[PDB]
């Protein structure tokens, strides 16, 4: 494990969103830096309504 | 169909039994009994208050 300051977790607001009646489009932009990886295992969304 | 509109929600969680636990590790997981960070936080054999 590095001594590098960067994030363990990650939040990620989508670019594009889009409504629909019936469906709803998130695009997202995942950056990966130099000298990282991430596992998609550990992806997941996070979805607010009502 | 005679449900109150304005209807305000709230959350909440019980656990039982259980300390909450803070690790004192690099990436908080189990990598060992004698961690990784402390070999080189307490490093060159030196003091840390702590509050």
């Amino acid at each position: 494990t590095t001594d590098r300051s960067q994030k363990l977790q990650l939040r990620v607001v989508p670019i594009q969103t889009e409504d629909n009646v019936n469906y709803y489009k998130a695009r997202f932009t995942l950056n990966v830096g130099d000298n990282r990886l991430v596992d998609l295992g550990s992806s997941y969304f996070d979805i607010k309504g009502t | 169909r005679n449900a109150v509109p304005n209807q305000v929600t709230e959350r909440k969680f019980l656990v039982d039994r259980y300390l909450w636990q803070i690790p004192f590790s690099s990436n908080f997981l189990n990598m060992g009994t004698l961690t990784d960070l402390g070999q080189n936080v307490m490093y060159a054999n030196s003091s840390h208050s702590l509050n």
